[PDB]
């Protein structure tokens, strides 16, 4: 609270940077220590620091991640919270703002000067509020203190007219009545730095690596952990990551983009049954995705009723996803290649007729087209249901309880769905 | 005063796709719709060190100690099959049209002055020098970059596609048409008038380009090589990665685009090269030297300001180059 | 302090030879030893541990890219 | 907002270089705002000439192939770039990493207006496909399907059905046509109640943390993974304001001087990829614009879904 | 002043393919278009210790402990079938021509001086010593690297390929034409004139080279060997599609073995044309830069300050420019 | 935490008997129980779930190979 302790702390920091400069000077002649103790030791340091202030800027939304020859505006603003629930960004951080710095990197001494926590809070937080401890410690006269503080508080404001460069992005948005808004967006560096710290904690943290080793030992640890697959890396500073920002020195580039991918992003090529052994292998013809799906179906055996409600709805969603993947597999297998009508034989499980929908009609117009339109081949659901009955564990206890009746009920419901969608194939 | 716009931007006309490559035998290239693709596979290469010494380590000890430690690589190659001597490269081309209007402009005065200037150019002389040279670069297979340099016979087929079918078929011999002369042919003029009608109108014009190159059995073809940085760790790292769209080698789209814009023969230096690509400050990255420097008054920017602001219409070759930049597209603008 | 390092000078960023072994105080000392022991022009240095883990590499004409 | 009287289907579109950087936090499929802007540009270019109002899009994404590459010895991925031209001196330009991707989407755009009875449905679908053939979707050229097996034509389903059986029949005939894909919808109330549950567990919880929790895969002690319903992804859900709105001729170096500018920032919501027959109503699943410009909040979503 | 360029990139001339190896019986070589391929298969080996010891493993206890438990491996072997005694190695060779023009260059005047130097080279003497020795290395089957060392009789069939057919066929005995003498023959001079016409740009030249080597029934052939990342898998072979093959650059290294002009003894024979002319199997570098006879000083004295070297040294320099590479400093 | 494991001690890596059942806290505990309950010299342990999925095995004289 006392201004004398703050003044001693300021002199100690300026002297600390002086002895750091004298140590990193490696000097033996030319008398540079006199210019060092004249320019970097006196209270003219704060005068030249107030000179260096106008190059700096505290920002949460920098422009420089967009194409680096872009001289536009840069903001320090936290938006209001949206009234609509759910979605969020930039209005969640209350205390955890990192407050990124843009400007001349050689003038970073002013930021490390103001960034200390000397009494209980930030020094810029002291100079922003009118206090008796403030406006006097870096002073012998009041007017130069007013000038130094009027410099030091202006780093958080945008300097100049608002502008975005030609290489900055700006996007028309249709208003509901008519007309548009221009919507120039920025790169949220506080957001990327906060998500970067959380991802680095979840991937390289010791509290997660302990549980990661405890899974390999298969022991019982108090908390779980997470993995975050399919991250991508984007780097902004090409070879010089210092020129973009200050928080681009903590993370050297390394945007760490989360994946937002469709489920069919791995190309699964198509395999049609040709011979007899191909007719037994490719009758179900099953991807690793359904293996992963029915493996989690196998883990739904034990149940207490107050949890077994939610386990039953999750079972309904799981068998729903099973018949959806079966239908999509039939769709891409039937509309991808002519391989269902590639070579005949004796065994193809040719009662199927769903994996060969245009394969029996587009070439044979009278032979099999009447054999498909009049038959309406939909008996495949029963063999598919018998394929599903291997997914339940054939235990006498789960057979004897009512879980068998509940399970057969939900299979009959989703099987009816699969049947009625398989039915209308001729239209 | 008609100051320049602070934001200028043109959409890329003459838009090509990724040029897939396939393989097969010559003299059944008419039924080349089911030819299998050329696949990119790995092979492992090694060799000694060939480049120049840094003049302070010229001693025989570390020289012989260096040639007893060869470098080890894993490179990608794309070879033709051992029973096929033809490389079939096929891509689709859209000529969009509306080649003068900017996609973004601050000043409306700059906008209608520039639109008036472009209209003045096109009713003075339409796109018939530019479309002639674009039809040349589609005619001689300059988009086959290194796949051209030793071929026995290259034949290029361009079919203009209507709403669903082939509206007009061309067929060229790309070795009879040289890589440095823009002459006059009948089919070349018909193709150039089709590209002219595309560039002037509002609808798009779609072209399918096929290029057969008779190299030889099992020889090497050269697709685009992917620019990757942050490569990883030397036990598993690959040294040279080829482009592959769907398990099939391919030339990048912008490489085909950079081949089609090789029409610029009006740069002030001598044409020991012949034509180069169209760029503002026209630079050849194989040559490493930027022709049309701003110290001479022959770059794109100053020519456009003299053509629109102060109305000094330059020579007809230089406004051919300016309109070629406008068909090329770009993002121009000061602060 | 006297840690052992492996210095390979290879053709591109991903090529493997055997490289000579030094013993240096710091990694900034090994960056200074390896730049002296570069025989050829268009090669790329790299600094290793004895097990194979990377420390840094440097293409010719550029500066030291530092991964681990 | 408005129920579409018709539901026009653009077929499988081949797009060769889409912007795979959807947001500063997500890579992958391009933003829904790209598709809504695409249909608003379609409305701007032919929706006036045919007396219609194209509104809402159904995203399908049959095939997705990103131009990425996993470096050796890392778990994460990087992007394959392009070679820029040199500067005027011959030095190389500083590279800006832009992700590219090859898409295959089908667009279900909802059309309503007085132009339905003026023209035949096949003619207006043919004209809107010829206008779509010369555009770009998220930065990528729309490949116009030459010399293949057969071009996929359009189908404008009139949503006003004579019967509910006829409506369900024609809906099923459309769902068979766009089946191998995966429709993308926005699920924000699910994110809200997941925020509620996670704040029941531990207080002061952000819903950025809830979006992160629904994105990742996470193991639990007895080891088993924790189940997620469906394929949940994070998506950019529109923009939020930073600066107050400026006058149209006020900001330096704008895109236009007739339109007001406002510095904004992203909003990350939650999307989901479902199979298209799961919704059982194709009149929804269309992405609209919700501006309410007085508080910022320029955002897109899909109402009428659940 | 005319310093050297900062980039120089020469395309490779004499492009070979991947030399496929199949197998069959001698004395039906004329119908060897349907010969089945040699298949790379896996077999297990167990090896005792055979290397030198590092003077601490010379304890008999540690030696017997290492000998009791030897290492297991799974090598890749490639053998002829039990009823076949002929290895057919087939590849195609494409001679390009335009041997002086670089594919990339910074300086222009350096490129004109280099083009004039190469043009006066071709005007003084055509590609006649180089094409003769290249046709020699096609004549004796040097591209059969270790498959040649014990063969009973090797035969090389070179067909010149026109549009889609043969135009002029050759047939040699690869063991009569030695590995170290560049002599004269009628068919060798005809093939040399064809390669000379290809290299000078006076026509398109595509050769198909087939080499039959009579090894023996079920013996071991040697295709190229890949790099590797109990079943340690210590040896991996190259194969294009279930069929063993020699790499393209190995065939290219065998064709570039013409350099008989290196300053040391010629008791070794011809070596590969390389700057700082080096051999991996001997670990020695002839044409060191401490003497004035490697590629770089010879080219920079030929093209900058016009010290035209001896006829064989400019033969070697134009052979380097035929070989390709990246030259030029930073 | 008290998970059940099957411990088979068989002749080589691929031979099947019935093995006794234990109940252990962690897999590193079951590796320590099974090394105590090895009757013979030249045998190979293996740890299973109750359904048949593998966890780890260990030849005599070597250390624990861990697949699942």
């Amino acid at each position: 609270p006392t201004w004398q302790e703050l003044r001693q702390f300021i002199e100690s920091f300026i002297q600390e940077r002086l002895q750091g400069k004298l140590d990193k000077l490696q000097p033996d002649e030319d008398d540079k220590r006199q210019t060092l103790l004249a320019t970097h030791r006196r209270e003219a340091w704060l005068a030249d620091a107030a000179r260096r202030v106008g190059q700096l800027q505290l920002v949460t939304h920098t422009l420089k991640p967009i194409h680096p020859d872009a001289r536009g505006s840069n903001l320090h603003s936290l938006p209001q919270a949206p009234g609509q629930p759910g979605l969020a960004g930039s209005h969640e951080l209350g205390d955890r703002l990192v407050s990124d710095v843009v400007g001349n990197a050689a003038a970073l001494d002013v930021f490390k000067f103001l960034s200390l926590q000397y009494q209980g809070k930030n020094l810029l937080n002291w100079l922003t509020e009118d206090s008796a401890e403030a406006l006097q410690a870096l002073s012998d006269n009041a007017e130069q203190a007013r000038e130094w503080r009027q410099a030091f508080i202006g780093i958080t404001t945008v300097k100049g007219a608002p502008a975005s460069h030609s290489l900055a992005k700006q996007l028309y948005f249709p208003l509901p009545g008519s007309g548009y808004h221009l919507l120039a967006p920025l790169f949220p560096t506080s957001l990327v730095h906060h998500v970067h710290a959380l991802l680095r904690e979840a991937r390289f943290g010791d509290a997660a690596k302990a549980a990661r080793e405890a899974r390999s030992r298969q022991e019982s640890w108090p908390h779980g952990f997470s993995e975050y697959p399919n991250l991508a890396i984007q780097k902004f500073g090409g070879t010089k990551p210092q020129n973009i920002s200050q928080l681009n020195n903590e993370r050297r580039g390394e945007n760490w983009l989360l994946p937002s991918l469709p489920p069919n992003w791995q190309r699964q090529n198509v395999n049609a049954p040709m011979r007899h052994s191909s007719v037994f292998e490719h009758d179900f013809g099953r991807t690793p995705e359904v293996s992963r799906l029915t493996r989690t179906l196998q883990r739904f055996l034990a149940k207490t009723v107050h949890n077994n409600l939610a386990i039953r709805q999750r079972r309904a969603q799981l068998v729903a996803q099973i018949c959806d993947e079966a239908l999509q597999y039939a769709a891409r297998l039937r509309e991808l290649e002519p391989g269902w009508s590639a070579t005949p034989g004796c065994q193809l499980h040719d009662a199927e007729q769903l994996w060969l929908d245009p394969l029996r009609a587009q070439t044979d117009e009278t032979f099999l087209q009447r054999r498909l339109r009049g038959d309406w081949p939909a008996e495949v659901g029963n063999r598919f249901a018998n394929w599903l009955n291997r997914a339940v564990s054939s235990d006498s206890q789960i057979l004897g309880s009512p879980e068998a009746a509940q399970w057969s009920q939900e299979l009959s419901k989703e099987l009816t769905m699969f049947k009625e969608i398989l039915e209308d194939e001729r239209d | 005063i008609l100051s320049t716009a602070s934001v200028l931007a043109f959409e890329r006309k003459l838009d090509p796709s990724d040029a897939l490559m396939s393989a097969g035998a010559w003299a059944q290239r008419d039924a080349s719709q089911e030819w299998p693709a050329v696949t990119v596979r790995e092979k492992s290469v090694r060799g000694t060190i060939s480049n120049r010494l840094k003049t302070k380590d010229r001693d025989p000890a570390k020289l012989d100690a260096s040639i007893q430690s060869p470098n080890l690589q894993t490179v990608d190659v794309a070879n033709l099959p051992s029973d096929a001597d033809t490389l079939k490269v096929r891509f689709t081309l859209r000529v969009l049209g509306g080649a003068g209007t900017p996609s973004a402009c601050n000043d409306a005065a700059y906008r209608d002055k520039l639109l008036q200037t472009v209209a003045t150019y096109v009713n003075d002389q339409g796109f018939a020098e530019l479309a002639r040279r674009y039809a040349h670069n589609l005619a001689n297979a300059r988009f086959l970059w290194r796949n051209r340099v030793g071929a026995e016979a290259v034949e290029v087929r361009i079919n203009h596609i209507r709403q669903g079918e082939v509206a007009r078929a061309w067929r060229f011999d790309a070795l009879a048409i040289g890589l440095r002369d823009f002459k006059a042919d009948a089919e070349l003029d018909a193709l150039a008038e089709l590209i002219a009608s595309g560039l002037s109108g509002s609808g798009h014009v779609l072209l399918e380009v096929v290029a057969f190159a008779r190299i030889g059995d099992g020889q090497e073809v050269f697709p685009s090589q992917e620019l990757i940085l942050d490569k990883g760790d030397k036990k598993g790292q690959k040294s040279k990665t080829l482009y592959s769209v769907r398990d099939a080698a391919a030339i990048h789209s912008q490489k085909i685009g950079n081949a089609l814009r090789t029409i610029d023969t009006w740069y002030p230096d001598e044409d020991g090269l012949g034509p180069i690509a169209v760029e503002p400050y026209g630079s050849v990255t194989s040559q490493g030297k930027a022709y049309r420097q701003p110290k001479q008054k022959l770059d794109f920017y100053t020519l456009l300001d003299n053509w629109v602001l102060r109305d000094e219409a330059p020579a007809v070759e230089q406004q051919h180059y300016v309109i070629a930049n406008l068909i090329r597209g770009g993002v121009f603008g000061e602060a | 302090m006297k840690a052992a390092y492996i210095i390979k000078e290879v053709q591109n960023i991903n090529s493997e030879r055997e490289g000579t072994q030094i013993e240096a105080t710091s990694l900034s000392q090994a960056k200074r030893i390896a730049s002296k022991e570069q025989c050829f022009h268009g090669t790329v240095m790299r600094i290793e541990t004895v097990n194979g883990l990377w420390l840094a590499y440097k293409e010719d004409g550029k500066r030291w890219v530092d991964c681990q | 907002v408005t129920d579409p009287e018709a539901l026009l289907l653009l077929p499988r579109l081949s797009i060769q270089n889409a912007n795979a950087i959807s947001s500063p936090l997500t890579w992958g499929f391009p933003s829904p705002g790209a598709f809504t802007g695409f249909v608003h540009a379609l409305q701007r270019r032919v929706g006036i000439s045919l007396d219609i109002e194209l509104d809402g899009v159904g995203i399908v994404c049959h095939r997705f192939e990103a131009q990425i590459s996993q470096p050796a010895g890392k778990r994460t991925k990087v992007f394959n770039l392009t070679r820029n031209p040199l500067n005027r001196d011959g030095s190389t330009a500083a590279i800006v990493e832009e992700g590219r991707a090859h898409l295959e989407v089908s667009l279900l755009l909802g059309v309503h207006g007085d132009g339905l009875d003026d023209h035949p449905a096949q003619e207006i679908a043919r004209q809107v496909q010829e206008q779509a053939g010369a555009m770009r979707l998220a930065g990528g050229s729309i490949l116009p399907w030459c010399n293949e097996r057969f071009p996929a034509p359009n189908a404008e389903l009139l949503m006003l059905g004579g019967s509910d059986e006829q409506r369900r029949k024609n809906q099923r005939r459309l769902t068979r046509r766009l089946l191998p894909g995966f429709a993308l919808v926005s699920r924000e109330a699910l994110l809200q109640q997941h925020l509620e549950t996670l704040r029941t567990t531990l207080p002061e919880a952000t819903t950025l943390d809830a979006l992160l929790d629904l994105c990742r895969i996470n193991f639990e002690p007895p080891w088993q993974v924790r189940d997620k319903p469906g394929w949940l992804v994070p998506i950019p859900a529109g923009y939020n304001a930073l600066s107050p709105l400026y006058l149209p001729g006020e900001v330096r170096n704008a895109r236009d001087r007739e339109t007001p500018l406002r510095f904004v920032e992203n909003l990350f919501g939650l999307g989901e990829w479902l199979s298209p027959h799961r919704v059982a109503a194709l009149s929804d699943l269309l992405w609209y614009h919700h501006a309410e410009p007085d508080k910022g909040l320029y955002r897109w979503s899909t109402p009428r879904f659940v």
